[PDB]
């Protein structure tokens, strides 16, 4: 019994490759597409709620989660890797920040401690990397609005907009045609949604695309008044009803 | 192709060792359903008992994991007592750490997380499991959600697990697709029930005795399993129609 | 062949390679022998030597008072298992102020070497051991096996052409077991049963090794010119 | 924690792990100690592929373990650290029970039980590291030259040499040294030093380090100039 | 608060001759004002021709004897049967006492 | 690979043969027992002519009453030599007596099977232990990586020894005195060295009840070569 | 291939090859046997006497757990001991922590967990034992069969060894004729026959038959071993239902 | 122990340490010197619990020297000092601290300057132009704050440290035996023979 | 057991070579090329980034140029989160120093320690080295400015010049020859991106593909300041050379 396994899984080929590496970003691009847009006053993620039967109710599994107030991750790879990786990042995110200084941490920070869980399970013994890619939006008051994508290496980028999985060759190319540095964030949330529509197969609604904005301060989702410096998360899910209005002036 | 014999990734980014995880639920050659009433959760399991010798009495694959929380196996006998009693474990832990009864959908979330270390870490193998979750909640009413040996979980309207899974999925999309409705519109458990055995026969064409089934229902504050004089009386009915 | 590797793996026939060789280190082992009767019980044993230059290796080992045995194969292993029945016996007095049956001691010894066989990184025991004792249910003789498997018997032998003896014992069992308050004639019986086991060379006075105990006998062991009486 | 028995016994006797530690020796930069009446003389290659090094700042070959003991090796680098560093925390280790500084022999004895600890624990690769320990024990005038190897054997030379080409330069010493006298003074015994390396080494410009050694602490490191005047000398008798 | 201690009376006595010894003591064993027992021997025969009583508090008394007739079997499983000398017995029994130096068996030993 | 606390198929364990052809590659090792004494001697073999030979350390004190010679990966003999000689120390301490040569060389070799995946190897060295009790006498042991130790009258281990075993088979007898032993193994020493036995490259050791264990000075040794070289040219 | 080299690891079809390894090597032991009855149950086994110099009554197989649950096996006889201690640790836990002694089926799946224990990692081997065990508790009997997947049922009648084909073709016949329930004392002679009757597929080696019983009106719901009277007549039914 | 004083001047430092060592009713010894070199030109001077103060100089005189061998460096006295406090600070919250006062007077080569720092066993450190170590500075301190000037020479330094001992002297009850004197300069640790 | 999946990564060749370290210096070799120029009166960082998209937010971003105290600065070749553990790492090492002594810690003892590290995972416990090599620039006054590398290995040297990652038998030629002794820091600049621009795999360099930074005593008297360059600022420099 107990773990014999104290040496690591992933090593290094003749040829220099990280193979587990390479084969966890393989599993990536077989993902389901996601992607990531900043404008100037806000940041959306967004994603395709893939469904596996009609019985089952998409509602109860949530791509797109929050972090921290400020901060949002969607991502592509491995369904399973990814939540315990919110779990993970969620607690970090107390107990390596919160619980030291009182406030919750900047956007590159969470993101730098993310991608050190996921570096360690590309060296540590008896464990595989994750197979995910993750897209994280955020915003902190010294930094602003940024958005980061943390590979299942470890290595994290900062990035104007980007697109990771499935048809992500296709969404980087326009992004790239549509991205200057004086969007509004309506207009990344617009962007976003045509985006999107180039890699979704079936049906295009607010049911089957899962979308949420890092922006505005929302004080009635606070839950309480009186102190006038807690203002509200910044992070919000937009609901099935407020995307389908958005695909009518498309 | 020592990839295929433990947890990492193949060149194509697969893991072999969850795959045929998911070959060995179907070693018992078992089918389950599972259907939410406004009320109440039904769950249905084929009950096959070749041996004369057995007491079969003994043999199921519903366990009762807390007063609220009721769960269906597909998958060898050792390993789903294995994730019985680690859920029943949890289920009292949760109840005593927090003061209130753990939700259907939070055990399964737990279990899913258990499941995904297993696909991640190489001494622990897979459990070669499915692992369907029923109650009705006290805030999201009549659940249904169902865990597999990828360490994946979500809710359902109505669910199938086994071999003839796809069978009895289509038949119950196509239900819904008349009905318009997430669930089925009854009042009493017992005709959730009847209509739950109803359309696995259907699905199946497959005639069931008493003996040849299993049932689990869930209602607020108490999960329970049928006796054969219950679900005969089921049958009955059934036929009376 | 593939499956040989460790003892934690089974053969597709459901064997253990790795057991069944330890099982071999055994038969090359020099033949010992036990048997008892009602009021006493013997081992013999023949002892092995490098060359005319060196010593006999000693096969006969003393636990208690009242309990001892004999070895063939490893003899580092029959150190080890030998010294956790001293322990046990030990244990037995000084808690309980009781001598430990000959029965629990086989027991003790098959669990013992049992864990050896289910698990990762260690090998089976390489030796195989005749233990006799006299307890409050009279004489007892048992053949261990580094299997695990543990044997209460009348008369037995363990080692290279041991087969000799086993059937000589065999033949002769209704005689032996009656020779009760008489120890040379046990001795002189189990003397005999190892002779059918020899072969190119003869029982000689630093060859031959004898153990005895019974109702009023302490474990006692005779080497040297203290057994040329039965040459 | 990691477990592996990475050393083992081949079915001819040999431990390859071992042997193939020794292979990184052979790959190492020539190193060679000759003992003298009144001293001991460290010469060691340094290759010629790298030009734009810093010679202030890198890691000499030669390290000081006490005031009075010096230690050379040929092999891998990183490896000789972790070596140099355990004997240097044991030699004050010595001085603090003792109340004495380490003898040259028991500095090296040390070192050697350490290289050997490491070729049958598990989990554990051997050094791939050979060292020549030299020195002056307390209050003695008599001059102490000893080296290791990875098996964690160990023993006293007159004069030895070890790394790429050791063969060469052993060759030259063993025709080149006479046990009857040994170089009477520090001027000798670094010119055979010197000329031993100057058979292996290519033109003796950045190429060769020595490091002389005396007793009573006496330890200094000539510069390229002193080094070179040797290099110049030897080449002139040469031409005959 | 628990004391562990007790004191259980009774003396010996020791004296060796020139080719002979002896070793003495009174069987009465008594706690504060109460006789336990007017025949419990505290003088005992330890194999190897070396007898050993430990006087004090009883109950560290039988531990002692007890740890060292054990020390007497493993002597003769360890050495061949090699017979233990008085002196070598001694230099056990200091091991055996001091081995408990910071919670001592409260007994005076002779051997 | 294959565990390394395997069996074979005929019942031995592969790393304890293994290393049993280490010690067959180890310079030579003699050891011969008299009424009057242990001689235990071995040759140095120096890799080189610029090694000094006197450093060269195969033969070993224990304890006063005990030495001890080696054959084979000698490196692996200091921690044998460090637990016997603590061993030795330890028993004296507890017990106020000499440890006896039996038990001395019993404790030595239950480290021997203590490797596994504990040590991750046996050693690769046998080991010739000579000293006097006063139970048993003067004895010789042979202490192997398999655990097992032999006694003997006479023995030979390393590279010459089964050559040097058929010769001290002839040559031993009960009756031998503490200089027959010496020149007897500086004589089938010369017979399966490579080299020209000298003392140098060859040294004496002896333990007596009266003065202990002795290594031999090359003066000492020398007189004795010298001695024997007198012998074999007379007849 | 080579999924069949390791402990836990999935072979393309979703088995796990050691454990189906452990199992031959289980159908290559003796035969032993449990049978339920009105208010109890019944163990026996096959005991090969492999020679005259074995001590007869003296190499006993089967096994008490607590003061009232009977434990038999066949294959590996050490791997049976080693189940029986663990369920004794696991018993006499129950009985520290609840002071009733472990009800059956609790006891059984103690059994169970720690059996599938030794088929989820590569660095244990699987059980080599079929484990038949059971008795009385709170409410009546209970016969359970083990296998070394951890997989175990509550049971009528039970076999396993050599002769579970032959062992188990009569258990169904008594079934069949006994619906209203087999006597405790019927059912140690029924017991006694069918070894007699399984040992025809092992029938080199001569035999000596072994005999426990759990009743709540003949031992008192504790277990005991069949011995003397009893155990003669038992043998004496057998040997006149062969002939 | 008891008596530790020491005085910064112009080129130097000058350590004074008495040199009884008592045990109850009976003077043991009376020359022995209560210092160690950690470095060249670096001495400290120790003061406390018997067994502890030895243990501790010895302690951090091989961590100085080892540290010396490793890089081929003398460490500044100000760098010597902030090691000996932590090590102290860490002693305090120990199951049993080091009860060890100290003074560490060194010569800092770089800066070309004198260095004196008093250390007591809590880790409190405090850089001082003269200090002392328990009742000492009872009366010495004030001595000092009068006669002392920042530009004494190394002479000058000398002869107010024979007024403290001699204030020490007459005043003190317990006989320190006299006082061991050496000092720390550019040119490293010497000791005055002569006190 | 699990031997069976073992790579045994801390094992020799038959030739005496770690296998592992070997591969993973096959790894670095594909890196962006990193440049370290040591002149008299400071240090300069040089840098080329992995082949960034248009997309990719230049001015928060860092890949190949990281701080460890105010004194010390790293330029990373290799696997960039293998590279950031190791940095956390030598950044805490640098404060104890600082905590004990009081004194900024000596460029070499750091180096050392990071090194010493990196050769642990070469010799025990069974893990895969870390595939990161180092050009470390730093100050102390004690040897004042200080050029190192480190790479899988935990071997260690000082450099004037150096090169890490893709082609650096191209880079080390280029500066072997245009290097010498008495040269500026303004020199070093032009060097190192005339070097990059010359053995880059790239079509041509720009400012969005590199970092930059410099190690000079450019603050005032006798105290030093890292300059990490803003894309602007690499911009400049790019043009002020003549190579945009």
């Amino acid at each position: 019994m107990t773990d014999r396994y104290s040496f690591s899984l992933t090593t290094f080929s003749p040829s220099g490759k990280l193979g587990q590496i390479d084969y966890a970003l393989t599993a990536v691009k077989q993902g389901v597409t996601s992607l990531g847009i900043k404008a100037t006053n806000g940041v959306v993620i967004a994603t395709e709620k893939k469904s596996s039967s009609p019985l089952a109710m998409s509602e109860t599994l949530s791509k797109v989660s929050l972090l921290t107030p400020d901060i949002g991750a969607v991502y592509s790879g491995m369904g399973p890797d990814y939540r315990v990786l919110v779990d993970k990042s969620r607690k970090v995110a107390h107990t390596s920040y919160k619980r030291i200084y009182g406030e919750y941490p900047p956007t590159k920070l969470l993101v730098s401690e993310v991608a050190k869980i996921m570096q360690e399970a590309t060296q540590s013994g008896g464990v595989r990397p994750f197979g995910v890619s993750l897209l994280i939006a955020g915003h902190d008051e010294f930094n602003g609005f940024s958005l980061y994508q943390v590979d299942p290496s470890g290595s994290y980028f900062p990035w104007k907009a980007t697109a990771i999985g499935k048809g992500s060759v296709a969404a980087k190319t326009f992004l790239e045609k549509r991205w200057n540095d004086e969007l509004e964030l309506e207009d990344a949330i617009h962007i976003a949604l045509l985006t999107l529509k180039e890699s979704v197969e079936g049906e295009f609604n607010g049911d089957t695309i899962e979308l949420a904005i890092i922006g505005d301060e929302n004080p009635d989702l606070l839950g309480y008044t009186g102190i006038p410096t807690d203002k509200g998360p910044r992070f919000r899910k937009l609901t099935s009803q407020e995307i389908n209005d958005r695909l009518e002036a498309l | 192709g020592y990839d295929r014999h433990i947890t990492i990734f193949s060149p194509e980014g697969r893991l072999y060792q969850v795959e045929y995880a998911f070959k060995a639920t179907n070693q018992t050659n078992i089918n389950s359903l599972a259907v939410r009433g406004k009320d109440c959760t039904v769950v249905i399991s084929q009950k096959k008992v070749p041996d004369k010798l057995l007491d079969p009495t003994t043999v199921s694959y519903i366990f009762c994991i807390s007063r609220t929380i009721g769960m269906v196996v597909n998958g060898p006998i050792p390993d789903a007592r294995n994730a019985a009693l680690r859920a029943k474990a949890e289920a009292a832990e949760f109840r005593y750490k927090y003061g209130y009864d753990m939700p259907c959908d939070v055990l399964a979330k737990r279990m899913a997380n258990l499941s995904q270390i297993y696909t991640q870490r190489a001494y622990m193998r897979p459990l070669g499991v499915i692992l369907t979750f029923v109650s009705v909640d006290e805030e999201l009413g009549p659940s249904i959600y169902k865990t597999d040996p990828a360490g994946y979980y979500v809710g359902y309207k109505a669910t199938a697990t086994g071999p003839k899974q796809q069978e009895i999925t289509t038949n119950l999309e196509n239900h819904f697709k008349k009905s318009k409705i997430d669930h089925i519109n009854e009042e009493s458990w017992e005709k959730v029930v009847e209509f739950a055995i109803t359309h696995m026969i259907d699905a199946l064409g497959t005639e069931f005795s008493k003996n040849d089934l299993e049932v689990g229902v869930a209602t607020k504050d108490k999960f329970f399993t049928l006796s054969a004089e219950n679900i005969e009386e089921r049958l009955v009915a059934i036929a009376e129609q | 062949n593939n499956y040989d590797g460790d003892t934690v793996t089974f053969s597709p026939t459901g064997r253990l390679f790795q057991v069944e060789y330890a099982l071999e280190a055994i038969k090359q082992g020099s033949v010992t022998v036990g048997l008892r009767s009602n009021t006493h019980a013997v081992l013999v044993a023949l002892k092995r030597n490098a060359d005319e230059l060196s010593s006999y290796q000693k096969k006969i080992i003393k636990c208690d008072e009242h309990m001892g045995l004999s070895l063939a194969g490893l003899a580092p292993d029959a150190r080890v298992l030998s010294n956790y029945l001293r322990q046990q016996c030990n244990y037995s007095s000084l808690v309980f102020n009781r001598k430990l049956a000959v029965e629990r001691a086989g027991h003790l010894l098959c669990d013992k070497a049992q864990k050896n066989t289910q698990s990762y990184g260690g090998r089976p025991y390489g030796v195989g051991l005749l233990i006799i004792g006299y307890d409050k249910s009279g004489a007892h003789l048992l053949e261990f096996q580094p299997s695990g498997n543990v044997t209460e018997l009348y008369g037995t032998a363990i080692g290279a052409r041991s087969q000799g003896a086993k059937t000589y014992l065999e033949r002769t069992l209704d005689t032996f077991i009656k020779i009760d308050g008489n120890p040379d004639e046990l001795i002189k019986a189990g003397v005999e049963a190892i002779s059918q086991s020899l072969r190119d060379e003869s029982l000689t006075v630093d060859n031959l090794s004898i153990a005895i105990v019974g109702k009023d006998t302490p474990f006692t062991i005779y080497d040297g010119e203290a057994v040329a009486k039965y040459i | 924690g990691y477990d592996r028995a990475l050393s083992i016994f081949s079915p001819d006797g040999h431990i390859f792990q071992v042997e193939y530690a020794l292979e990184a020796v052979k790959r190492g930069t020539c190193a060679v100690g000759v003992k003298g009446k009144n001293c001991v003389v460290l010469g060691c290659e340094r290759r010629s592929t790298l030009k734009l090094q810093d010679t202030r700042i890198t890691p000499s070959k030669v390290s000081k373990i006490d005031s009075h003991v010096v230690l050379s090796f040929s092999g891998l680098n990183a490896d000789s650290r972790i070596l140099i560093e355990k004997a240097r925390v044991e030699a004050q280790s010595h001085r603090l029970t003792l109340e004495d500084p380490v003898t040259v022999e028991y500095l090296t004895r040390y070192v050697a039980g350490v290289q050997q600890r490491y070729t049958q624990s598990g989990g554990v690769r051997p050094f791939g590291v050979s060292t020549l320990i030299a020195g002056f024990d307390p209050r003695d005038d008599e001059p102490k030259l000893y080296q290791t190897e990875p098996s964690g054997i160990y023993s006293s030379w007159s004069a030895q040499t070890i790394g790429r080409n050791s063969k060469t330069v052993r060759e030259f010493l063993e025709k080149n040294y006479d046990r009857k006298e040994p170089p009477a003074t520090v001027e000798e015994c670094v010119k055979l030093t010197v000329r031993s390396l100057l058979e292996v080494v290519q033109t003796g410009a950045k190429n060769i380090e020595i490091t002389v050694v005396k007793p009573d602490s006496d330890i200094v490191a000539l510069s390229s100039e002193e080094i070179n005047q040797y290099v110049t000398q030897i080449e002139q008798e040469k031409q005959e | 608060q628990f004391n562990p201690y007790g004191d259980n009376g009774g003396t010996i006595l020791g004296i060796a001759g020139e080719d002979f010894a002896v070793l003495a003591g009174d069987t009465r064993n008594i706690t504060d004002y109460s006789i336990n027992s007017r025949y419990e021997p505290k003088v005992f025969d330890c194999g190897d021709n070396i007898v050993m009583s430990a006087n004090g508090f009883a109950a560290d008394g039988d531990a002692l004897v007890k740890r060292f007739k054990n020390s007497v079997k493993w002597y003769h499983f360890d050495h061949n049967d090699k017979k233990l000398s008085i002196n070598s017995a001694a230099r056990n029994i200091q091991h055996l006492l001091y081995g408990k130096r910071f919670f001592p068996y409260y007994v005076h030993t002779i051997i | 690979d294959r565990g390394v606390s395997t069996f074979s198929p005929e019942g031995r364990l592969f790393q304890v043969e293994y290393s049993l052809e280490a010690i067959k590659l180890g310079s030579t090792a003699i050891g011969i027992a008299t009424k009057e004494g242990v001689v235990l001697g071995v040759e140095k073999r120096a890799t080189s002519p610029l090694l000094e030979s006197d450093s060269i350390e195969k033969i070993v004190e224990i304890d006063r009453h005990i030495g001890c010679a080696m054959s084979g990966l000698t490196a692996d003999a200091r921690s044998m030599i460090e637990h016997a000689r603590t061993a030795a120390v330890t028993h004296n301490l507890y017990y106020d007596e000499d440890i006896n040569v039996e038990s001395l060389t019993q404790s030595v070799c239950d480290l021997a099977l203590r490797f596994g995946e504990l040590m991750s190897r046996p050693f690769g060295v046998a080991l010739l232990i000579a000293g006097h009790d006063a139970d048993d006498g003067y004895q010789l042991f042979h202490a192997e990586p398999s655990g097992t130790f032999y006694r003997y009258n006479a023995k030979a281990i390393g590279s010459g020894s089964e050559g040097a075993q058929a010769e001290l088979l002839n040559e031993w007898h009960s009756s031998l005195t503490l200089k027959e032993a010496e020149l007897l193994v500086l004589k089938i020493l010369k017979q399966v060295m490579e080299e020209k036995l000298d003392e140098n490259n060859a040294q004496l050791s002896c333990i007596t009840k009266q003065d202990g264990f002795k290594i031999y000075d090359n003066e000492k040794t020398a007189e004795l070569i010298k001695e024997l070289k007198e012998k074999e040219a007379a007849e | 291939t080579g999924y069949d080299l390791s402990n836990s690891v999935f072979s393309p079809d979703g088995r796990n090859f050691q454990v189906e390894y452990a199992v031959k090597a289980v159908e290559n032991g003796t035969t032993s046997i449990g049978i339920k009855c009105n208010d109890g149950v019944v163990f026996a086994v096959e005991k090969l006497i492999t020679s005259k110099l074995l001590v007869p009554q003296k190499n006993v197989k089967i096994q008490v757990v607590d003061r009232h649950i009977g434990c038999v096996y066949s294959g590996l006889i050490p791997d049976g001991r080693h189940l029986v201690n663990r369920g004794r640790e696991e018993a006499a836990s129950f009985k520290k922590l609840y002071k009733t002694p472990i009800p059956i089926p609790a006891f059984a799946d103690r059994l169970g967990q720690y059996v599938q224990a030794h088929t989820l990692y590569n660095s244990v081997r699987p059980f080599g034992v079929s484990t038949i065990f059971g008795g009385v508790d709170k409410n009546g009997a209970h016969l359970y069969m083990l296998e070394p997947s951890g997989s175990y049922w509550g049971y009528k009648g039970a076999a396993t060894g050599k002769g579970r084909q032959s062992a188990k073709a009569e258990l169904e016949k008594l079934v069949d004729h006994h619906p209203e329930g087999l006597s405790a004392r019927e059912a140690v002679k029924q017991a006694a026959k069918i070894i007699y009757l399984a040992h025809e597929d092992n029938k080199e080696k001569d035999f000596e038959l072994e005999i426990s019983w759990c009743s709540l009106s003949e031992t008192n719901g504790l277990h005991k071993f069949v011995k003397g009277d009893l155990l003669q007549e038992a043998i004496d039914f057998a040997q006149k239902e062969i002939n | 122990m008891d008596i530790i004083l020491g005085i910064r001047v112009q080129d130097s430092v000058i350590l004074a340490s008495s040199k009884a060592v008592t045990r109850g009713i009976s003077v043991l010894k009376d020359s022995d010197d209560k210092t160690r070199q950690l470095s060249p030109h670096t001495l400290m001077s120790f003061a406390g619990e018997a067994g502890d103060t030895v243990q501790f100089a010895e302690y951090i005189q091989a961590n100085i020297q080892l540290y010396s061998i490793r890089e081929d460096y003398e460490l500044s006295p100000q760098a010597v000092s902030s090691f000996v406090r932590q090590e102290l600070a860490k002693s305090i919250r120990s199951r049993r601290p080091y009860q060890v006062n100290v003074l560490i007077g060194g010569y800092d080569k770089k800066k070309n300057k004198p260095e004196l720092y008093q250390i007591d066993y809590l880790g409190t450190k405090v850089e001082l132009p003269y200090g002392a170590h328990g009742y000492s500075g009872f009366y010495t301190f004030s001595l000092l704050d009068h006669h002392y000037r920042p530009d004494m020479t190394t002479e000058e330094g000398l002869d107010l440290l024979k007024l403290c001992v001699q204030e020490l002297e007459k005043r003190m009850p317990m006989d320190f035996k006299g006082v061991i004197v050496k000092i720390v300069d550019k040119d490293g640790i010497r000791q005055v023979d002569d006190f | 057991g699990s031997r069976r999946y073992d790579s045994r990564t801390t094992i020799f060749s038959p030739e005496g070579r770690l296998y592992q370290v070997e591969y993973a210096l096959e790894s670095i070799s594909h890196a962006g090329t990193a440049i370290g120029i040591m002149a008299s009166d400071g240090i300069v960082l040089a840098a080329e980034r992995k082949v960034t998209s248009t997309l990719l937010e230049q001015d928060t971003s860092t890949e190949k140029l990281y701080k460890l105290n105010d004194k010390i600065a790293v330029a990373v070749a290799g696997l960039t989160a293998d590279a950031e553990i190791l940095i956390n790492t030598a950044r805490i090492h640098a404060q104890n120093y600082l905590k004990t002594y009081n004194e900024d810690i000596p460029v070499e003892i750091l180096v050392r320690r990071l090194s010493d590290i990196k050769q642990g995972y070469t010799q025990h416990g069974g893990l895969r080295p870390f595939g990161v090599s180092f050009i470390y620039a730093g100050y102390d006054d004690r040897y004042g400015y200080q050029l190192y590398t480190s790479n899988p290995s935990g071997n260690y040297t000082g450099w004037k010049a150096i090169s890490v990652g893709a082609n650096t038998s191209a880079a080390q030629t280029l500066l072997q020859m245009d290097y010498k002794d008495d040269m500026k820091v303004d020199d070093a600049i032009e060097l190192a991106l005339k070097t990059l621009s010359k053995t880059t795999d790239s079509s041509a360099l720009t400012y969005d593909r590199l970092e930059f930074a410099t190690i000079r005593k450019g603050a005032n008297d006798g105290e030093v300041y890292q300059k990490i360059f803003k894309p602007q600022e690499i911009k400049d420099i790019l043009v002020k050379t003549g190579i945009t």
